RNA sequence: GAUAGUGGCCUACCAUGGUUUCAACGGGUAACGGGGAAUAAGGGUUCGAUUCCGGAGAGGGAGCCUGAGAAACGGCUACCACAUCCAAGGAAGGCAGCAGGCGCGCAAAUUACCCAAUCCUAAUUCAGGGAGGUAGUGACAAUAAAUAACGAUACAGGGCCCAUUCGGGUCUUGUAAUUGGAAUGAGUACAAUGUAAAUACCUUAACGAGGAACAAUUGGAGGGCAAGUCUGGUGCCAGCAGCCGC
RNA sequence: GGAAGGGCACCACCAGGAGUGGAGCCUGCGGCUUAAUUUGACGGGGAAACUCACCAGGUCCAGACACAAUAAGGAUUGACAGAUUGAGAGCUCUUUCUUGAUUUUGUGGGUGGUGGUGCAUGGCCGUUCUUAGUUGGUGGAGUGAUUUGUCUGCUU
RNA sequence: UAUUGCUCUUCAACGAGGAAUUCCUAGUAAGCGCAAGUCAUCAGCUUGCGUUGAUUACGUCCCUGCCCUUUGUACACACCGC
RNA sequence: AUUUGGACAAACUUGGUCAUUUAGAGGAACUAAAAGUCGUAACAAGGUUUCCGUAGGUGAACCUGCGGAAGGAUCAUUAAA
C-alpha cells in the first residue's frame, strides 16, 4: 500500500515543472487565502503579530507513504547509540515525523540489496530506510530524540537529507554460525562447537 | 549468470591461438582487477580444471579435461538438460557413460568423451558431432534406435532405455518371426546402404512392453563398425551379420532358417 | 582666403602625379608610448594599467563664451542615452577626484584627523588646499629574528691516559613529564619621549613562565625526491588520481 | 615453429603361444543403502574377539597450584557383606568399621601441554637426477646481450 | 550372515565366447602341483621351488609411444572485417 | 526679442546591406552510471607480398584495369686468388 514512484530525480524534476506550470499566484503578491481548517484548531489561533505563523505549500502526494531513504552522519560530540527499532523524530522539509528507521549502509549494490545494522554506525553516514510520505525537493534533515530532561525538549542525534524515494532498497539481518577446527588431518578436519545436531 | 557468462568468455578465448598464456585470460574476460581473474584461475587449477605450462619466459594455462563440462552443463542449462550427475553404467572406450537426470527428473545418459591443449578436446568434439548426426541419419531414415537430446559439444545426452542384452534372453515365442525381422533389418542396411559388422548378441536391445499387445521394439547400438556397401570387404561382413543372426539362432533359440537368407547379391538390387 | 604663423589648411584654375615584395594599402590587438620589470655563462624570451616624462578623455558626439592660455566638464549650449524632484505649469544632472554604495567578477580598504611637514594659489608672512601628510583596514611583496639557556644528580654508555682490578680525574651523549638556582620579552602599565593632536616605535618605575598550554604550522614518507622491513581497519566508495604505477 | 631423420622396446608392431573381456564364482574399486556398511589410491588391508581406526548404547576418570569457608565430639578416604543391576560392569545408602584434611564446594592466573597446529634451528628410513655430456678457468673478438670452446668430415 | 574339514543327496547357467584388452623368445611360454609368509581355521593373496615341456621371430620403426637431435621460425604480439 | 545667407555639424527618418544579443517556433542529428528487443551476441571463421598514382564496380568487407617502387631471402653454375 505504498506510492511507488519509479525514478525520484526525473518525476521530481517533471513534477516541479508541473508546479511551475500551475502557478495561479506569484511570489510577490498579496491573497486573502481561505484554507479548510476545522473548529476545534480554533483554540491554538494566537495573535498572529505574537505569534509567528507562517504557512507552507506542499506539492503532488507528498502526504501519501513511501519506502524513502533519509542520510544520516552522526552528530559530533554524540557518543550515545541509538539502535533501528527506537522512534526518532525527523526534521525534513518542514515536517517533523516520528520514524522507526532502519539503519543501512549506503555502499552501492548492483541488485540493491542492502544489510541491516541494529544500531547506527559510530563512524560513518548511515541511510535510514523507512515508511514515510515523500518529499520533493531533496530538504536538509536534522534527526532528534524529544526529551524534556533538557533544556530544548530535543537531543540532536544528528542530521542528513531526504535522499531518495526508493523501495528496491532492501535489507537483511546476518547470523553466523561459529566453530573451532580442533583437530586436524591437515585436509579433513574435526570441528567443534558448531552444530549440535 | 555472471560467472558462467565470464567463463564461457575464457572458453571464447580458447579458440584463438595455441596453449593460453595468463594476460590473455586477464584481458579476454576483462573483468575489474587482478582479483577476480587470479582467484578463478586458481580456483581452476585446484580444481585441476586448468594447469600450469611454463616454456622459458613464457607463463601459459593448460585446460584439461576437467574444466570444460561445467560450460557444457551451463550450454545444456540453456537447452533444458540435466540437473544432477552421476551413476556409473558403463566405462567404454571413446566415452564414459554415465546416468544421469534433470530437473524435470526423468533419467538420461551422459557419455562424455575422452579421445592435451585442444586435439583431445577437438577429437572428443567431432567423435560427439559425428555420432550425433549418424543417430539422426538413422532416426530420419526411421531406424529404431534411442532418441538423442543433446550433443554439449563433446557430451552426448540422450535418453534411457528399459532394455537388456540378448545373450541373458532364453527364447520368444514368435522365433520364426523374430529370424524374418533379423533377416529384413539387415536387408534394410543394405537398402540404407550399410553394413554393421558387429551384430553381435551384445547389440541388440530388446525393450518389452506387454505380453499380449506384443508391440515391442529393438535398438542397434554398432557406430564405430557400420561399413558402407562400397568397400572392400562388405560381402562377408553382411554375410557375417547374417551368419551370426543364424547361428545364435541354431544355438540358442534352436532354430534352422526354411527360407534362404539374402547374401550380398541378393542386396545388389536393393539401394 | 583663413591663421598667431608657414602648409591643399581651404577655395578657384591648371597639370597627372604620389606609395608599393626594402611588404604599400587593408585586417587583428585581451596595443597609451618610454624611463623600466622578471629571468639567464653568453646571446636571448616575456611583461611595462601602475609612484617619473609625454599623450588622450571626463556618459557619447558636436559647437562655443571668457581669458595670455580651454574647443575646459567640480564652465555654458543643442542632440543622443540614462536618470532626479514636482502642487504637473515646470526645474535640476554628470564620482575615469577623496571617502562610500549598487552591479560585475578569482580579484581589490575608512563615508577618520590635519594643513605641523612638502609644495602650490591669492590682493598674500596670517586665508585656502581629500594636492599632500597622519592613523585605521592590510600575511601584495621586503628586512631583522622569540618559541628557551645553564647547572648538579643518578642510570646507561663511549672515549682519554693511569687499569695491577679497584678507582683517579677530563670530555660528550642519552634519558629520568628527577631536581636546582638563573636570564628575558610577548603581554599589562606610573611616567617621559614622540606627534598638529594622538596611536605605535626607541627608553623606563611596578607586575608578567617550568613554559603537564605564554602549546608552530604546512605539505609528505614506492620511484623521480629526503623520509616506514611499524601497527590496526579496509580489500561491498576499494590497485589508488600531476608521470610511471605495483 | 604442427620440418624431416635415427634409435629400440613384446608396458610397440609383425611370426605366433597363453589368454582376458563370453558362463558361473572368488577378490579389489566405484555406486546405492544404512544406524555403521570406518578410512586411503595393493595400502602386509587376509579374515567372528583383538587388530578397528565405524555405529546402538551403558559407563569410569578428569581440574594442577593459589585461594574464602569448612576440623579429629568429625571433612573425608578406604576393607567390606547385604538392598543391588539394567544386557553386563559400574553407582547410591544401612551396618562391621579404617577414618584423619588425601578434606568437600565454588572460584582466580594455568598446571596438562600424555590438546595441539604454525615460526625457526639441526637433521633423517623409500629414496633419486639410481647425474651416459655438460660445466666452469680464462682467452680473444663484440656498448650491452653474444661468438668460440660446444666443429666441415668420419666413427662408436 | 553358515571359519573350516567329512558323508549322502539337490545337478544351475555354460556347446570355445563381442566391441575391445594383457604378457611373451629356451627350459622361456604354457600346464602342473609343492614349500615358505600372511596362518587361531581356510586361498581364489603374495613369493620361491621343482616335474612335463610347445609354436614362432631373432626383423621393423609401419601402429603405439618414448626420447634424441637438425633447424624453416616467434607475425617479437601487424591489419582487419567483428 | 526677432530675422537672411553661410561654413561647422550633433542627430533623426527612410530603404538596402553585413555583424550580432536574443527570445520563441520548426526541424534534424549525438549520447548514455537508463531500461528492455532482434541481427551475424549464445556466429562461423576467413584474408593475409607490401605499397604509390589514376579509373571503375562495389559490398559487412573490398576486388579489377594501367604504370611505377622494394620500404622483398642470389643457391648453384664460368672465371679469379
Amino acid at each position: 500500500r505504498l506510492l511507488r514512484i519509479g525514478n525520484y530525480k526525473n518525476t521530481k524534476n517533471r513534477i516541479i515543472k508541473e508546479t511551475k506550470n500551475e502557478a495561479q499566484a506569484i511570489a510577490g503578491d498579496r491573497i486573502r487565502m481561505f484554507i479548510r481548517f476545522p473548529k476545534f484548531l480554533l483554540e491554538k489561533i494566537q495573535d498572529p503579530k505574537q505569534l509567528l505563523f507562517a504557512v507552507y505549500g506542499l506539492l503532488l502526494h507528498e502526504h501519501k507513504n513511501a519506502v524513502v531513504n533519509f542520510s544520516l552522519q552522526r552528530w559530533e560530540q554524540y557518543d550515545k547509540p541509538v539502535p533501528s527499532q527506537e522512534p526518532i523524530v525527523v526534521q525534513y522539509g518542514v515536517r517533523r515525523y516520528t520514524i522507526q528507521p532502519l539503519f543501512s549502509q549506503g555502499s552501492n549494490s548492483p541488485n540493491n540489496v542492502h544489510k541491516y545494522e541494529r544500531f547506527l554506525h559510530p563512524d560513518t553516514v548511515s541511510v535510514a530506510t523507512c515508511i514515510a510520505p515523500v518529499d520533493f525537493t531533496q530538504s536538509p534533515a536534522i534527526f532528534f530524540k524529544p526529551s524534556p530532561t533538557d533544556a530544548k525538549n530535543i537531543e540532536l542525534i544528528g542530521h542528513g537529507t531526504f535522499l531518495n524515494a526508493d523501495h528496491s532498497r532492501i535489507l537483511a539481518k546476518r547470523a553466523i554460525l561459529t566453530g573451532h577446527p580442533f583437530r586436524f588431518h591437515k585436509t579433513v578436519v574435526t570441528v567443534r562447537y558448531m552444530f549440535f545436531r | 549468470t555472471d560467472d558462467f557468462r565470464v567463463l564461457q568468455a575464457v572458453e571464447q578465448g580458447s579458440r584463438s591461438h595455441e596453449v593460453v598464456p595468463t594476460p590473455l585470460i586477464h584481458q579476454i574476460s576483462g573483468m575489474r582487477s587482478q582479483s577476480g581473474t587470479n582467484r578463478a584461475i586458481s580456483d581452476l587449477a585446484k580444481l585441476s580444471l586448468i594447469s600450469k605450462m611454463r616454456n622459458v619466459k613464457y607463463d601459459g594455462y593448460r585446460l584439461t579435461y576437467n574444466g570444460i563440462d561445467y560450460l557444457a552443463l551451463k550450454t545444456m542449462l540453456n537447452r533444458d538438460t540435466v540437473y544432477s550427475v552421476g551413476n556409473t553404467i558403463g566405462v567404454g572406450k571413446e566415452s564414459d557413460i554415465y546416468k544421469v537426470s534433470d530437473k524435470n527428473g526423468n533419467p538420461r545418459v551422459m557419455k562424455i568423451h575422452r579421445l592435451q591443449g585442444a586435439n583431445w578436446m577437438h577429437l572428443s568434439r567431432l567423435a560427439a558431432n559425428k555420432e550425433y548426426q549418424f543417430m539422426s541419419m538413422l532416426y530420419s531414415k526411421g531406424f529404431k534406435v534411442p532418441e538423442p537430446f543433446d550433443n554439449s559439444r563433446h557430451i552426448v545426452v540422450m535418453e534411457l532405455i528399459e532394455g537388456y542384452p540378448m545373450r541373458r534372453l532364453r527364447k520368444h515365442k514368435n522365433i520364426p518371426k523374430l529370424y524374418s525381422d533379423l533377416m529384413c533389418f539387415i536387408v534394410d542396411l543394405a537398402n540404407s546402404g550399410l553394413i554393421h559388422c558387429d551384430f553381435n548378441e551384445f547389440n541388440i536391445m530388446i525393450k518389452d512392453k506387454l505380453e499380449d499387445e506384443n508391440d515391442c521394439g529393438f535398438v542397434v547400438i554398432d557406430f564405430p563398425q557400420c561399413i558402407s556397401i562400397q568397400h572392400q570387404d562388405a560381402d562377408y561382413y553382411f554375410q557375417r551379420d547374417v551368419d551370426c543372426i543364424r547361428r545364435f539362432f541354431k544355438k540358442k533359440l534352436k532354430y534352422e532358417p526354411k527360407p534362404d537368407s539374402s547374401m550380398l547379391d541378393t542386396e545388389g538390387f536393393g539401394d
